[PDB]
């Protein structure tokens, strides 16, 4: 939510999580 | 309007990684260390 | 050999402390989703010294 929220103005992204495995 | 209100976000961001950085690594070690032991019982009996 | 393990110890984790305040660390991790092995090369040098 965070990323998206910012996402309408800057593209400063997050590091998200994924795929431990 | 243009400049400076945008750059209140980009500093937000840039003083949110510093922790989000070290969440991240915490957790997939201790996610990760508990996979290395077994499951079976059988696996587990043996090892005692 | 009980005071240089500490003295190794204690150096690692201070130089990855400080590592991870300076740009070159967030900026790779922002551009890409990933450390880049900085830590798991750390560690297999750390016990290698």
């Amino acid at each position: 939510s965070i990323n998206e929220c910012l996402k309408a103005m800057q593209i400063f992204e997050q590091l998200p999580v994924i795929t431990e495995s | 309007a243009e400049e400076k209100y945008p750059e209140l976000f980009a500093t937000l961001a840039n003083d949110l990684q510093p922790l989000c950085i070290a969440l991240r690594q915490f957790y997939l070690e201790n996610y990760r260390q508990l996979d290395s032991q077994p499951r079976e019982i059988a696996a587990m009996k043996a090892q005692e | 050999i009980e005071a240089i393990h500490e003295l190794v110890k204690n150096f690692f984790q201070r130089l990855g402390d400080r590592l991870r305040k300076v740009d070159c660390y967030h900026q790779v991790y922002r551009l890409v989703g990933n450390d880049g092995g900085i830590e798991q090369l750390l560690r297999r040098a750390e016990e290698d010294i």
